[PDB]
């Protein structure tokens, strides 16, 4: 008997900007904005998420757990999508983009209720993002000299396992460090050819040990058993490996070729012919001075008794894209037949051994000096699987950090731990007066919506909001007696932990973020809230 | 809850005692954390603050074990 006016379409849902709906969209963003607020920070912690196959997955990443979480208001997947343009390009900083554009929703809220067109609330920001690019160039305190040294890569790679693992950042520093050096070439001055990939550092993991107690290996490292009597080879140098797709068997036919017995003459004949043709190809195999053979396929019974007398190792690789990685340390190409070992299709390795680390016995691929390999693996060990797990996302993580010291501004950096947002606010203010206009509303807002990143850091670490803030405000704002400001530009937000007194310095403890990372977050977190603001209508249909 | 269970698979495995020690322990001390909660203290002094009990509670556990092998015994009158 009551009728429903505004929707001529369909009894599908019909989200219109009539009711508020531009708040409505905020709020379902809110709730999922909270979720990121306890994930970014060492106060942080990974979420326990069941799949509907029944398994756990377990990571502190909050990019990752968007992947694993199901999504219903189409207005989140637009930040969905634009966390993942975070994530496949600079690899870091997603919680950076998420919480950010939340807040950008949360100061345009105020603007929406004021009455302020959403037009002009655009029209804002995109005025204040060009002033806050401009501005970003000037912050750079330090550079980074693209080294490649092992203490200079502690430096980066520190700020990038804090709020993610906690108390481990020493110990993990070393290891992640370590591997970088071990896959990059001897250059400097040269942008030209790109060196580091994000494929070059392989995780592993085994139960025991410590974090202390694990090492890094300059190549791939492989967890099963050699199949086979020999254990492990020679220390000779260079030894030869070969990769064959055929499986290790005798030599049939492409089209069918199935062995069978019709009466025992066969037998004999067959049987002895497995016998006769394999050891005539392995033979041939190690003449050429092949002490290795990679079977991508199942081997057969007869093969591993010819390879225990030569004295060849055994290596099975199912999976083809660990056989792309390990085309590039010695050189070896899969060869299509079995029996010709081509000697510009060998690869040449260092050294290869079977060594027992963490409790159990592991064949690990690595070099020397000659060869030079561009893949590593870090071997992690540790007491905690729910621990461990995080670690190998918390790598990943730092393997894309290392790839931002390429050309487009790598060296560059800008003070992290709260230093940045908060420096921010005191230039974007200082062009809200300069621009006339209906523009200063979106303009103070713009620097308003940066407070978030210094106010979660300091609420998930116990502080009060009523304290730390207002000496936040007075660290990046001061009176200096002279026109030159002085002093300290080096006081950023302290999460504390033990205790402390007002801020410390960003000087003592060197974290620092980089211009790449950070000002392509501005960027998207920017066009993302532009995406959110710009649409007063949603329009769906029922599945 | 299945943390309680995984450290408790844990403890039978390096260890093989204290099993059920374990996790009553650790729920008491999430018992003793049930307050701490309602008056607003944040969870990140609640971590520092035990953790630095234990830190000060192993350094007084090794006080309080005693193993001696030279100091007024040897390697069989303690046993």
């Amino acid at each position: 008997q009551n009728p429903n006016a505004g929707l001529f379409k369909q009894g599908y849902n019909s989200y219109s900007n009539a009711d508020g709906q531009i708040i409505k969209s905020i709020a379902a963003i809110r709730e999922l904005h909270q979720m990121c607020l306890t994930s970014m920070g060492p106060c942080g912690r990974n979420k326990i998420i069941v799949n509907h196959l029944g398994k756990i997955i377990i990571t502190n990443d909050a990019a990752t757990m968007l992947r694993e979480l199901d999504i219903v208001h189409p207005a989140v997947k637009v930040l969905v999508m634009a966390t993942e343009q975070q994530k496949i390009d600079m690899g870091d900083g997603t919680n950076l983009v998420m919480i950010l554009a939340g807040e950008l929703l949360n100061v345009s809220e105020k603007l929406i209720s004021m009455g302020l067109s959403a037009v002009e609330i655009i029209q804002g920001y995109n005025m204040a993002r060009k002033f806050t690019l401009k501005e970003l160039d000037e912050m750079v305190v330090g550079e980074i000299t693209d080294k490649n040294d092992k203490n200079e890569l502690l430096k980066m790679i520190k700020p990038v396992i804090s709020s993610k693992k906690y108390g481990s950042e020493d110990i993990l520093s070393e290891l992640v460090s370590e591997a970088v050096s071990h896959v990059l070439p001897v250059a400097q001055q040269a942008g030209e050819i790109p060196y580091f990939n994000v494929d070059s550092i392989r995780v592993v993991k085994i139960m025991g040990g410590s974090l202390s107690n694990s090492t890094v290996i300059k190549g791939m490292v492989f967890n099963r058993e050699p199949e086979g009597h020999v254990k492990s080879l020679s220390e000779d140098k260079k030894h030869k490996v070969a990769v064959f797709t055929c499986p290790l068997d005798i030599a049939n036919t492409e089209t069918k070729g199935t062995v069978l017995l019709h009466n025992a003459q066969e037998m004999l004949d067959f049987s002895k012919g497995e016998e006769k043709q394999i050891d005539a190809m392995m033979k041939e195999i190690a003449d050429m001075g092949v002490e290795c053979i990679v079977a991508g396929a199942g081997v057969g019974e007869l093969a591993l008794h010819y390879l225990n007398r030569y004295g060849i190792l055994v290596l099975k690789v199912p999976s083809k894209f660990e056989l792309r990685r390990l085309c590039r340390v010695c050189g070896a190409t899969p060869l299509p037949r079995l029996g010709a070992p081509t000697p510009e299709e060998l690869g040449l390795v260092e050294t290869v051994k079977t060594m027992e680390i963490g409790g159990d016995r592991v064949t690990v691929f690595k070099q020397e000096q000659g060869e030079i390999s561009r893949t590593s693996t870090i071997i992690l060990r540790g007491a905690t699987q729910n621990n461990l797990d995080d670690i190998e996302r918390a790598i990943d993580d730092g393997v894309a950090a290392v790839k931002g010291l390429m050309k487009p501004s790598g060296g560059k950096l800008l003070p992290g731990a709260g230093a940045t947002e908060i420096e921010l606010i005191s230039r974007i203010t200082k062009y809200g007066e300069r621009t006339p206009g209906l523009l200063q509303l979106a303009i103070k807002q713009f620097a308003v919506a940066f407070e978030v990143v210094p106010r979660t850091l300091a609420e998930t670490a116990g502080l009060d909001v009523n304290e730390v803030l207002p000496n936040l405000y007075a660290a990046h704002n001061v009176t200096e007696p002279g026109a030159v400001k002085t002093d300290h530009l080096y006081k950023g937000v302290d999460i504390d932990g033990e205790s402390d007194e007002g801020v410390k310095d960003i000087r003592e403890e060197n974290i620092y973020d980089m211009l790449a990372t950070k000002k392509f977050a501005i960027n998207v977190a920017t066009e993302a809230a532009t995406t959110v603001l710009s649409i007063d209508q949603i329009i769906m249909a029922k599945k | 809850a299945k943390t309680l269970v995984d450290i408790s698979r844990a403890q039978d495995a390096e260890v093989g005692d204290g099993t059920t020690s374990v996790t009553i322990l650790a729920g008491e001390l999430m018992k003793e954390a049930k307050p701490f909660l309602e008056e607003g203290i944040s969870s990140h002094l609640i971590m520092k603050g035990y953790r630095k009990a234990v830190s000060l509670a192993v350094e007084k556990i090794n006080e309080l074990a005693v193993d001696i092998t030279s100091e007024k015994s040897s390697g069989r009158e303690l046993l």
